RNA sequence: GUUUUCGUUGUUUUUU
């Protein structure tokens, strides 16, 4: 569902609020969420 | 709160009655209170923060 | 942390010259001399690059999470 | 968070005119011009040109407060000339002087190269 | 009176422009073995207040 | 009456002899060029994605600080004027930059050359990133490291320096006249003497040094002024001069048009 | 009103070409938040 | 459908 990513190995994986939160690929115990899918603007002023 | 409306004016410490006054509103943009530079004397204050 | 795009005071674009200015530095050319080379007369301009501190690399030094 | 918009520095609102007239009753043939969206650039330029006119008794402008794109001027042209006509006269005079300098600069840039 | 007058354009060129960062914290709490708090988007029908 | 004599002219700069004119008029024209010159700069910065180490708004700001070839800015309308839904090519321009650093070591220094005129109200020679030289990548924009990608899409819009200093076409515009203080418009501070303590104006040559016994003429007035018309590169010093003159002229024409219409 | 809490952008006006979201729509008049500025402005429904 | 709520007490820091 939601896309996450590890802090150490740099891999994206998705949990569904059911798996205990652990890195799916290198066991690093700190994950993060990714950018949103909406577009961003900047007045550049 | 419309312009020119009388309103109170109070600064600390309020050592004496001149430490406070009432003024006529003059709304402008920006987020600071603007004072005629003479009023400072009884308020004994500067713009150092 | 990076070179400013322009000179705050007057607005002269300055970022491009940085790499060139750094190259001038490489050979130890005197600060004033190099500044003169860059055709940067106004000390309003000279000041930043003369005391501009660049530290983006320290961020690059950090292992990016990805 | 209370700061005013930057783009309005030059945009004139529709309901208000760019200029506003007001006769000055306190002295003869004296008007008052309320200004919008203008600053020293036009104010001083028009003021100097007009002050060079002989048919003007009084003329003076000031900006009430820097935060607002609007200032005022109090003109008094002597009896024959109503202020508005001397004003448009100064407008045309500066127009022609600027056009003269423009063609001159065109010529000088062309020749220099 | 220690009131400062600045170049507007230089600030338009970002002089003395600074950042801010604010870090928050939250965590699900346990009221007991069988009672905890839940990270969810609450619907009005289920939760209240 | 007005006169021009170019002492030194250049793409970026025009240094001329403006005389037979008023101090007020010269100041007003200088103000006109500095602030009242519409120009085009990166305004709407929009990130499809980013991976660099700097704040997106920081990059956007630095992008707005980029002078853009603005020769035909005279032609393209303000975005506000255009009645099209959203923008159109005739009221804004489309550029894009998208830089990535590959390789676990190194640092890809993104440059303004990476900004590219995706669209624009053609064939208007606008939206072209300004550069000292074609080999000049331009202003250093960003540094991308291992696994650091950058994709962005921006929209610029014609505007004036009054609106934001990024539109300032002139990097600097000096001014002077009567370097000898013949008009005595200034009182020279000193301890022993102003003369031996003060340097001499670069334009001092154009005016003779007043004679010792010469009596002051209170009919003396500011006539000869001195000027150098710098451009940040988005436009030419000659084009800047002419366009500022034209802007002052249009303002005056509009003012007199209001004079006649309100009546 | 279910026509709120949605991405909205301006077609004409003084802020033509800016993304925003709708918060309050009391009636026949829409108030919108903007992204680049930390401000919320009113605007008629039709723009 | 109108309607409608977040804690304390301390501490330490500075703010004039
Ligand atoms: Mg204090
Ligand atoms: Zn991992
Ligand atoms: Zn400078
Ligand atoms: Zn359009």
């Amino acid at each position: 569902g939601v896309k996450y990513t590890c802090g150490a190995c740099a891999h994206n994986f998705s949990l569904n609020k059911s798996d205990p939160v652990r890195c799916k690929e290198c066991g690093h115990r700190v994950i993060y969420k990714a950018r949103t899918k909406r577009m961003i603007q900047f007045d550049a002023r | 709160l419309m312009d020119d409306d009388p309103v109170l004016f109070n600064r600390q410490p309020s050592l004496h009655k001149m430490s406070m006054m009432a003024h006529r509103v003059k709304v402008m943009p920006y987020s600071t209170f603007r004072l005629n530079l003479s009023v400072t004397s009884p308020y004994n204050a500067d713009f150092d923060g | 942390m990076i070179i400013p795009v322009r000179c705050f005071s007057c607005g002269k674009v300055v970022g491009d010259k940085w790499d060139a200015y750094l190259r001038l530095l490489e050979e130890g050319k005197q600060e004033g001399d190099a500044l003169d080379e860059l055709k940067l007369k106004r000390y309003c301009c000279r000041r930043m690059v003369l005391t501009h501190v660049d530290l983006i690399e320290k961020f690059l030094r950090y292992n990016p999470l990805e | 968070m209370n700061a005013p918009d930057r783009f309005e520095l030059f945009i004139l609102p529709d309901d208000v005119p760019k200029l506003k007239i007001t006769p000055d009753s306190r002295v003869p043939n004296c008007i008052i011009i309320k200004f919008e969206r203008e600053d020293h650039t036009l104010a001083n330029l028009l003021r100097e040109e007009l002050a060079l006119y002989p048919d003007v008794t009084f003329v003076a402008y000031k900006v009430e407060h820097p935060l607002f794109a609007n200032f005022v001027m109090r003109l008094q042209t002597e009896e024959g000339t109503r202020p508005k006509q001397a004003l448009e006269r100064a407008c045309a005079s500066i127009i022609n002087k600027l056009k003269t300098l423009d063609h001159k600069f065109n010529e000088e840039w062309n020749i220099k190269n | 009176e220690d009131s400062m007058i600045m170049n507007q354009s230089s600030i338009d060129r970002g002089l003395f422009r600074s950042l801010f960062f604010r870090s928050y914290m939250d965590q699900e709490k346990r009221f007991g073995i069988s009672i905890v708090e839940e990270f969810e988007k609450p619907t009005r029908a289920t939760t209240l207040r | 009456e007005p006169k021009v004599n170019i002492i030194n002219a250049q793409d970026d700069e025009v240094e001329l002899m403006l005389s037979d004119v008023n101090l007020s008029l010269a100041n007003s024209l200088r103000r006109t060029m500095l602030a009242e010159v519409p120009t085009l700069a990166i305004d709407l910065v929009e990130i499809k994605m980013n991976t660099s180490v700097l704040a997106d708004e920081f990059i956007s700001h630095r992008l707005g600080l980029i002078p853009l070839v603005s020769e035909d800015v005279e032609e393209m309308k303000y975005s506000r004027d255009c009645t099209c839904e959203d923008y159109c090519d005739e009221c804004s321009v489309v550029l894009e930059l998208s830089a990535r650093h590959e390789g676990e070591e190194g640092t890809t220094d993104v440059y303004s050359s990476s900004l590219i005129k995706v669209s624009g109200p053609g064939n208007l020679n606008v939206g072209e990133p300004v550069r000292r030289d074609d080999y000049d990548q331009g202003i250093l924009l960003c540094k991308l490291r291992n696994h650091q990608e950058l994709n962005i899409r921006c929209i610029a819009k014609k505007g004036i320096a009054k609106e934001h200093a990024k539109w300032s076409p002139c990097s600097a515009i000096a001014f002077e006249y009567d370097p000898h203080n013949k008009l005595k418009h200034t009182d020279f501070w000193f301890e022993v003497d102003a003369k031996k303590e003060w340097p001499d104006s670069k334009y001092a040559t154009w005016e003779e040094p007043p004679k010792p016994g010469e009596v002051f003429d209170y009919k003396a007035k500011p006539n000869r002024f001195y000027m150098t018309v710098e451009t940040t590169g988005s436009l030419k010093a000659n084009q800047v001069f002419s366009r500022g003159i034209k802007t002052l002229q249009e303002k005056l024409a509009n003012v007199l048009f209001e004079l006649e219409n309100s009546r | 009103d279910p026509t709120l809490n949605k991405t909205v952008k301006i077609r004409q006006g003084g802020y033509k070409g800016k993304i925003g979201i709708v918060k309050e729509a009391n009636g026949d008049r829409f108030r919108v938040e903007l992204h680049n500025p930390n401000k919320t402005i009113p605007i008629p429904c039709s723009f």
